[PDB]
């Protein structure tokens, strides 16, 4: 535990096939 | 949902709010004033609440939230905090669930401080609450223990003395900064934060047993999670998790997503020594989320596997060889069906996305989130696929087995998607797909061995009683061929008689129009692609080929529509052909008074023309030229009026000669819902109108002018020659349509391509039942220009393929709208949108669009 | 009932919310279920040939079988060729079997259309296949068999193509027609042979094995099983007043039929049997299958009246002062009372002023005990109350007796409980209120102090809980302040404007057809003087341009607003009979601004809305149009050419008047009330003293000599009726009369002689009087103050707000600054010209310019 | 028990306003 990142990863989009 | 209405579409006029509401005790001094339907806004009375400072948004679980709410209240009404919380428990589970945003998620209580009574309010919240946990918004830090976040968000309107009000502009400076609600917590620029909060922003913390994923893509980010792959550290498999954050992701149970995940990790477990068995690499809860990863298998869908491996065509099928990979898939998820039926596993979600298949035909099942581990009850199926949603509060396996019922129906004839609608609709499907798989030519031994297997699997569905208001509709058993001209009008007695039916359904609940309308075209009503008189001018057309009318209601409604149909240009500013001005002006011109309509004509014309930002026959100025080249061949204007409409039309193929794209813009190839950027095949949203256009001029006056931007205008629908969208609107049955409406004007090199693309509109199946982004548009067509007595056989063609997609009602028939379910009406996809290929079909007219 | 009621303001018909379990059968194939009027569900087979006028079976059930028994009749008639309906949600099997509903439709949940030819294979099959049965006794029919089975010979589907003459529900026998006989008793109708089978049936008789020995004597209209009604013994001759308790009907929303309220009012008179009051049971017997219960009258007068003859309304009336000591003795003997029966676990559940009964010295006696609970452990919500008396937060049954004797204190104290359903504690305005009237009065201090001291004593046994109804905005005012200075109504009026943001934003956040609320009789009218959206805005106006504070919240776009909605109401109201013109809307058009077309307006809709009159009055008939007519004509608005028609109709109605007075001047003696009944003649706009105000204004206009005799003679017409019977009770008002005429003499008052202006100040003492019920200028209390001191010709402006706003104090709920008034029947919020705000906005903005607004001062 | 007149007795109007 003790760590923020789950939130600093959430969201980076890619690829779409 | 519950909430959504049955038969028809429905926007928003039906918030029942049938449920248990929140509200907080009002003392005196204060207020509580109602917003837009989700939140109560309470604020002090003469309190100087002042604009741009620090929100708290408090966030909590479903249990304790009554409790939680009072505890807030009661710890702010004291003090002279403005306060707000939401308004029922509907519009919580809204706001905490798996299809709404997650920029806006856990939004229940936003109170509103000042800046010098600050760190007194939250040390003071902070030890008022001290417990119930709660979600986690994506806008904070959470502060403390309690469900405490500080966002320095949006206040009251600016008052008439400042300035710069810009609603979600934050006024920064002189300067406004856009409030982007991304998931991280972003501090915006400039705003020095306070001296006692300056100590929280840097509360960072070490480091330890960090997970060993390496997160590559994001496909699916719904509220909580995501359909998205990842890679494992020191197994070299490919490995897709899931997300689960706490106290997020409802139905209308109070059921999170974490023991949705903990159920499928428990099934897993559990189903891990069969073939594909997706197995728990790791399972773990780390900081607050849990999450879970399993194995993926190589592998399509089946909605990919249907569309690839299917006799559409002729030739894609060859030495046929289909019915038997049929029987082997279906006789492999009966066997692995029944395999988990014994140590008390069920799936209660059957989709076609679920069922995965890979080389050799070899099936996998996925996506085990709604598993259930015990049969005894008769629960109801809560969640479900479009087309797989079981009824009556039948018994958990036999809603597995109706899911495998409905899955070997679609394999057997793709059309599930209107099974929700209609109770028992498989029947349609199981006497459909006979009369052509005798027609492909399939052998005797596999059809009659997929309709045994077709009556076995129809055996353990629970045949029930029908209790869902939806006892109006149901399939038809009587489908007979065609052989005679009286075929044909009792049949279309019957599908006028089944219009007035569904109109006094749809007008003893709703008001506001008189026709049901598609979603796409719901709030449209004008023109002849999404209104409520180009339906009832069809059905005119439609009955003044029959003998008798037999209509009860016809006269009232003739004289309302008038009354209603005129106001809509002082109101409305859509232009064009579809849906647009002069579209009404069109169908009151073939209604009835035709003064009235000279009179519209004459009057609302040169506005029309200059408003159009497209040139599109959809929506714009092409569809004003046509309504005006066919008012000239009739003669109902003067030389005054129609001389600048030539010149007008010239200046729009001048330019269009010598730059051919202009407004082509990117080559898009998809429709989907059909708004972004279409395939720009075809009529409507096509290319092609304009050479619609150019024949109609041709066809009336005479130059080489418009020949040549007619034969260009071909040519470059002609650079799509190659697919997989022969349809009528967008697709290639357009093309087809001009060459035959103008057979005689184009040369033999391009007549020479009609016997080519004839082969690849040819196709056996559509998906949906319309003309524009249906099966009709493409056998309304096929005979439109014939030039020869094939009447009958177009008939006996295009009703024995629309046997599949009706549902009968009294003594009539209906079709089944967009996307399958929720019937409706319209030209898209409705009675109208079989009804004009109807009228057209034995005419050779194709009222749609003239011909001069 | 009060749930589906939407609060605050009033609601329409089209308010079913519906959130309750459907009723549904499945359905075969060659079958369909189509929906009637939301409230049956009418299933037919496809094919069959229905007829019309035939032998309809109804079918009567339960509330607990009611599934059991659908499901069956549905299930036998599936299986044969009977078209069949029944009832749509449980609802509305409610409403048709509850307390409110009509006799004459009680009960009737499947009517079952068999064919003409086969009914004796229908009628065993209904019998033997519904095994259990529990139903009613529907008022149409005589109960074939045993099972709850009616052949009512009513109406089927309506007439085809091939039959002409359609005559729903009116066709029995052939070419003539008789109505269809909605009495309750059963009736066969003129003509129609029955079948052979059922001649067997109807004959039956019985003997007799007794004969009720109770003789009902007179009656009067029912509800639905029993009534008010009086009757007499056998044995002895003293009166009796006996209910009847009709099996399985009067429902309430919760599954509680009447039989057991009856049996909980009879076993809690059996235990009161010694207290005086509340009498025991002289017979209780269930003969064949109702219950009857035997309760002695004793001789007595409801609270109500009691409050209406026993009140200083007058100087005059209760002299030597007292009543103090009646009050407290009345209300110490209803604590004494309440405290004795608080002690064998019984209770009340219903205190109303029907329900207390005083006789000769001041006897306190109590009735209608059939909502008592033996029980006190649980909090129940109060099921049904009266308007006045319904609790809040499900309080205990051993204190919502004390919430009703708190509020009938109250009205002991001050008659004006009717709203505290929608504003909570509302007895804070009364009680500060009735202090200071009862200061000017001249009743003693300590009389005053014992009274208030007792009525805090009720006031401590309250349970002070949460308010939580959504009606938390609404509260009562503790800032009850003199009035020193302008400054004190520039304050008032600034607060009074300012809440309307707030309680018109509220009526658009849940409605959208009007846009203002309205009262009950006035919700579908929306056009002219008496209930209008633009009237309100237009009070408004000139209630804003009267004071300098601007309350900019929303005026342009609602201002604009308001003449798009309303130009297409001037064709008549697109269904005018007589109010097709209510002219006077270009007066306030002419008020709003651009009279442009007003004036176009008033030129093309002036002589189709005159000769469509009939019934003729200010308000129904023609002669409020002339009122607004002669004013264009005096303001220069109109040409002579269209001027002369409109002079030739003021000469033409003068002559109609004075040649036979009796022609449409009928009052019928006796005070008319208002609203519909009683044909509203007692003066202005509803009677004849309007065409007195015609005479005065058209004689200010222009000499005429018949004009000063036809003003006479409608003087004389209400002069007539100069009974004011030492003072009063009666109808005084502005609308019936009194204040309305006080208001026509002082008007035109140099013009008539002394003989009319001798009864001025015998009339003054008359109408000043300290109480009124109704907050409104019609029917209500300020409509007596604007007339007043409207035309003294002194600057008393000052008194008269200083007396009006200080009297108006009583009527005000505050919406967190601002002040809003309950209208007629005040249980519900509303504004308009009659009873609300305007009421008091129009009363307002004359009092302080002595203008007059509702009609023209020319 | 059996009797049939306390229906055929109920639709009386008759007069009782004071």
């Amino acid at each position: 535990v003790s760590m923020a990142e789950e939130v600093l990863n959430l969201q980076l989009v890619s690829v779409q096939v | 949902f519950n909430l959504e209405h049955p038969f028809f579409f429905t926007n928003n006029d039906y918030s029942t709010d049938t449920s248990i509401k929140y509200q907080a005790s009002l003392p005196f001094n204060w207020h509580e004033v109602m917003n837009n339907d989700e939140w109560v806004y309470q604020y002090p009375i003469g309190k100087f609440v002042e604009r741009q400072g620090w929100k708290i948004h408090i966030s909590s679980e479903y249990n304790s939230s009554h409790e939680l709410l009072q505890d807030v209240a009661k710890i702010c009404h004291e003090m002279r905090i403005p306060f707000k919380h939401l308004s029922t428990e509907d519009k919580f589970i809204m706001r905490n669930g798996k299809v709404v945003s997650r920029g806006f998620s856990g939004k229940f209580i936003t109170c509103y401080p000042n800046q010098n009574e600050l760190e007194s309010v939250l040390q003071r919240l902070e030890s008022a609450l001290k417990q119930y946990n709660g979600p986690y918004i994506l806008s904070d830090k959470r502060w403390d223990e309690a469900p405490i976040y500080l966002r320095y968000g949006v206040f009251r309107p600016s008052r008439d003395d400042e300035k710069k009000v810009a609603i979600d502009e934050l006024i920064v400076g002189d300067e406004v900064v856009k409030d982007e609600r991304l998931p991280v917590f972003k501090i915006p620029k400039g705003i020095v934060p306070p001296d006692f909060l300056n100590k929280w922003l840097d509360k960072k913390d070490k480091k330890q047993g960090d997970f060993p994923f390496i997160i590559d893509n994001a496909i699916r980010f719904s509220n909580s999670g995501g359909i998205y792959n990842a890679r494992l550290k020191e197994d070299g498999k490919k490995i897709i998790l899931k997300e689960a954050r706490p106290y997020t992701g409802l139905g209308f149970d109070g059921t999170y997503s974490s023991e949705k995940l903990a159920s499928e990790c428990k099934a897993l477990k559990i189903l891990n020594e069969w073939s594909e068995a997706p197995k728990i690499y790791w399972h773990g809860k780390i900081w607050e989320h849990t999450f879970l990863g399993i194995e993926h298998m190589k592998g399509v869908p089946l909605n990919r596997w249907v569309t690839n491996n299917f006799p559409l065509y002729e030739v894609v099928d060859k030495t046929k060889d289909y019915l038997l990979r049929v029987s082997k898939i279906v006789e492999k998820l009966i066997d692995l069906t029944n395999k988990f039926h014994s140590e008390n596993v069920y799936h209660q979600d059957l989709h076609l996305g679920n069922i995965l298949v890979k080389d050799e035909d070899e099936i996998s099942i996925i996506d085990w989130e709604q598993a259930v581990f015990s049969n005894d009850e008769k629960v109801v199926h809560k969640v479900a696929a479009p087309g797989f949603r079981a009824w009556r509060e039948t018994l958990p396996s036999e809603i597995d087995w109706y899911g495998i019922r409905q899955i070997a129906h679609y394999l057997y004839m793709p059309l599930v998607t209107t099974s929700d609608l209609t109770y028992n609709y498989v029947s349609q499907t199981r006497i459909e797909g006979k009369k052509l798989f005798e027609s492909l030519g399939y052998t005797r031994e596999h059809i009659d061995y997929v309709e045994s297997l077709l009556s076995y699997l129809d055996s353990k569905c629970p045949q029930i009683e029908n209790i869902s208001r939806k006892k109006v509709l149901k399939p038809m058993h009587e489908i007979r061929t065609i052989e005679s001209e009286q075929d044909i009008q009792d049949f279309i007695i019957k599908l006028l008689r089944g219009f007035t039916l569904t109109y006094g359904q749809w007008r003893k609940e709703f008001q506001s129009r008189f026709f049901p309308v598609a979603y796409y075209g719901l709030n449209f009503n004008q023109g002849i692609a999404f209104s409520d008189l180009a339906i009832l001018w069809s059905y005119q057309q439609l009955a003044k080929k029959v003998k008798n009318f037999k209509f009860d209601d016809y006269y009232e409604i003739r004289t309302q529509v008038i009354n209603e149909a005129v106001n809509n240009f002082k109101k409305s500013s859509l232009s064009g052909l579809f849906d647009g001005k002069i579209g009404t002006i069109w169908l009151i011109y073939e209604f009835g008074e035709i003064d009235r309509a000279v009179e519209l004509f004459t009057t609302h014309f040169i506005e029309i023309f200059e408003n159009s930002q497209n040139k599109n026959l959809y929506s714009g100025q092409a569809g004003i030229l046509l309504v005006g080249l066919y008012f000239l061949s009739k003669g109902e204007i003067d030389n005054k009026l129609g001389e600048e409409i030539l010149i007008r039309l010239r200046e729009y193929t001048l330019n269009y000669i010598e730059n051919p794209e202009t407004f082509c813009k990117v080559g898009a190839s998809d429709v989907q819902s059909n708004d972004p950027y279409e395939n720009f095949g075809g009529l409507l949203y096509g290319h092609a109108g304009v050479a619609w256009l150019f024949g109609e001029a041709y066809k009336l006056t005479g130059e080489s002018i418009y020949k040549n931007g007619l034969e260009l205008a071909v040519d470059k629908e002609l650079v799509a020659y190659k697919r997989l969208l022969p349809y009528l609107a967008t697709g290639s049955a357009g093309l087809l349509l001009l060459i035959n409406r103008n057979k005689e004007i184009l040369s033999s090199k391009y007549l020479k391509y009609l016997t080519s693309l004839e082969r690849a509109t040819d196709v056996v199946f559509c998906v949906l039942p319309g003309l524009f982004n249906g099966f009709c548009g493409l056998e309304v067509a096929n005979n439109i220009y014939s030039d020869i007595d094939d009447n009958f056989s177009g008939q006996k063609k295009l009703i024995e393929q629309l046997y599949r997609y009706l549902c009968v009602i009294e003594e009539g028939f209906v079709i089944a709208g967009d996307n399958g379910l929720k019937i409706t009406t319209d030209i898209a996809s409705g009675f109208a949108g079989v009804a004009i290929g109807l009228v057209s079909i034995m005419d050779n007219k194709l009222t749609i669009l003239p011909q001069i």
